[PDB]
C-alpha cells in the first residue's frame, strides 16, 4: 500500500530482523521480493 | 485530427469484468491510405457548403 | 491459486513501481552478486 | 501491432485509494513554544524614538 522508499526499507529490515531473531538464517542475496516475476519449485514466470 | 475518448465506448467495473460496445469491430479497425484520402474529401466537402 | 485461467491478448501499461527501485535493498542485492561474480573470477584466474 | 501504443483506458483504483490514505496523514498545524515575531524596531541616532 505504499511506494515510499523509507517505508519499504524498514519493512524489509523488519522481515530480516524477525527471521534472524527466530533462529534461522535468511540470505538477502537469494531472497526475492518483486512485483512482476514469480518463481516456485524450479518454475519461473515473467509478465504472464 | 483528434479521436474520441476511449472510455466512452467501454466502461470497466473490476479487473475481470468490462462492458462491450456494439461496434467493437469497427472501432478496432484502422484506415488505409485511400480511406484517409476519402476522409479528407469528406472534411473538405463539409467545410465548403455549396 | 485458481487453476481456471484463460488468456485474452497482450497489452502495454505504465509501471507504478518505477520509483521504488532506488531502494537500498535492491542495491545490496545487486552488490552481493557483483562480489560473488568477481571473487569467482579472481579464484579462476588465480588457479589457472 | 497490438502492443504498439501505450494504453491508459484502465484506471488504477488501488493507486487512488493509496494516494487518499497517504494524504489523510498530512499535518496542518504546528506546536511551538514561542509565537513568531510580528513587530520589529529600527534604531537610529536618536535615544528617545525608534
Amino acid at each position: 500500500h505504499t511506494t515510499d522508499t523509507k517505508v519499504f526499507d524498514k519493512v524489509a529490515a523488519s522481515i530480516f530482523d524477525t527471521v534472524a531473531k527466530c533462529g534461522h538464517e535468511a540470505s538477502p542475496s537469494k531472497t526475492m521480493m518483486t512485483p512482476y516475476s514469480v518463481e516456485k519449485t524450479q518454475t519461473h514466470a515473467k509478465q504472464g | 485530427y483528434i479521436a474520441p475518448n476511449p472510455r466512452i465506448s467501454s466502461i470497466t467495473l473490476t479487473q475481470r469484468i468490462t462492458t462491450t460496445g456494439p461496434f467493437a469491430i469497427l472501432t478496432g479497425s484502422t484506415p488505409t491510405a485511400q480511406q484517409l484520402n476519402d476522409v479528407r474529401k469528406i472534411y473538405l466537402a463539409l467545410m465548403f457548403p455549396g | 491459486n485458481s487453476k481456471d485461467v484463460f488468456y485474452d491478448k497482450f497489452r502495454t501499461e505504465p509501471n507504478r513501481y518505477k520509483a521504488l527501485f532506488r531502494s537500498s535493498f535492491y542495491n545490496e542485492s545487486r552488490r552481493m552478486n557483483e562480489e560473488k561474480i568477481l571473487e569467482a573470477v579472481k579464484y579462476s584466474q588465480k588457479l589457472g | 501491432t497490438a502492443t504498439r501504443e501505450v494504453d491508459f483506458t484502465v484506471p488504477d483504483v488501488q493507486k487512488i485509494l493509496d494516494d487518499i490514505k497517504a494524504l489523510a496523514a498530512e499535518q496542518v498545524y504546528k506546536i511551538v513554544k514561542v509565537p513568531s515575531i510580528s513587530f520589529r524596531h529600527i534604531v537610529m541616532q536618536s535615544r528617545d524614538r525608534v
